[PDB]
């Protein structure tokens, strides 16, 4: 159950190793626009939040 | 660089290159104008010598 648009969730992601290769096993994704980063280089960067 | 694609990191780097290249043009132009002033002073000092 995704929440409706006026009251959206906000999951804060704490400490992990983040394999983004997953998230590539869900569908065709009508979209997928990475803005500040380029999506081919996500598995080699550190983020804070 | 380690955050964008060969065709997307080209515009952002070109902006920085232009900015810092302008910095060098400002620097060198002022050194030429200021070197003419110390040269005129060295000519006066040689003449007094």
């Amino acid at each position: 159950r995704f929440a409706s648009v006026y009251a959206w969730n906000r999951k804060r992601i704490s400490n992990c190793v983040a394999d983004y290769s997953v998230l590539y096993n869900f569908a065709p994704f009508f979209a997928f626009k990475c803005y500040g980063v380029s999506p081919t280089k996500l598995n080699d960067l550190c983020f804070t939040n | 660089l380690s955050r964008l694609d060969p065709p997307e990191a080209e515009v952002q780097i070109d902006r920085l290159i232009t900015g810092r290249l302008q910095s060098l043009q400002t620097y060198v132009t002022q050194q030429l104008i200021r070197a003419a002033e110390i040269r005129a002073s060295a000519n006066l000092a040689a003449t007094k010598m």
